[PDB]
């Protein structure tokens, strides 16, 4: 399973954002609205495979959440899709970017703008935030941005869609791997 | 389902469907609510899950 692949918690169905890792302990990192009250990761809608549990979460203010590998047989591909990913680096203005989802796949554009504050509502405030003109729709979320073999941010929400264009905000990808002393592999 | 809270400038984007009364399947509940807004109320839920 890689960065893009389809995530399902007891709630609903997410995307992966990349696998990260930490010593001999494997994680993959997700939006944190994602693994908000997320316990147990399934590979499937049927459940029948697990991936592992929730090890962190960080939503509002931030959003990014880590979940430790329990499945010891699946590959944790460090790539996303088939894009080998071999660093992390922080998003700039014009930057040319990729995102990958589960539900809309890949998609391209550049980021627009940094440290954007976006409120989701109710309290639910996230700073810090990377914009660009990227689409994406529900089931993108947590999947990663990207650049090249460079890992940016992890995809968190928006507005628009795919069809007719859409802006989507995506968490620095640096920020989760400090929190957690992670690193991409 | 409530959408009072609505219009909202921004949705998260997990999955979570719900079926409209245009029989489009939206993706989450705050995309479903911003539609129904959008549609300047006339939009209204058939049912959870996909359509």
């Amino acid at each position: 399973i890689s960065g893009g692949d389809a995530i399902y918690s007891s709630t609903g169905r997410c995307s992966l954002g990349f696998n990260v890792r930490s010593g001999s302990t494997y994680y993959f990192l997700t939006a944190g609205h994602c693994t908000d009250g997320a316990t147990t990761w399934w590979a499937n809608s049927a459940r029948t495979t697990v991936l592992g549990t929730t090890s962190g979460s960080s939503f509002p203010n931030n959003d990014y959440g880590i979940v430790r590998y329990t499945n010891t047989t699946i590959p944790k591909d460090g790539t996303v899709g088939g894009q080998d990913i071999t660093s992390a680096a922080n998003a700039t203005v014009g930057m040319a970017v990729t995102r990958r989802g589960s539900t809309t796949g890949t998609h391209s554009g550049s980021v627009t703008a940094l440290n954007a504050t976006v409120n989701y509502g109710g309290g639910d405030v996230v700073y810090g935030m990377i914009r660009t003109n990227v689409c994406a729709e529900p089931g993108d979320s947590g999947g990663p941005l990207y650049s090249g073999t460079r890992a940016i941010g992890l995809t968190s929400g928006g507005s628009g869609n795919c069809s007719s264009g859409g802006t989507t905000f995506f968490q620095p990808v640096t920020e989760a791997l400090s929190a957690y002393g992670v690193s991409v592999y | 389902v409530d959408c009072s809270e609505y219009p909202k400038p921004a949705c998260t984007w997990e999955y979570r469907p719900l079926c409209g009364s245009d029989n489009k399947t939206y993706g989450n509940k705050c995309n479903f609510c911003n539609a129904v807004v959008e549609s300047n109320g006339t939009l209204t839920l058939s049912h959870f899950g996909k359509c």
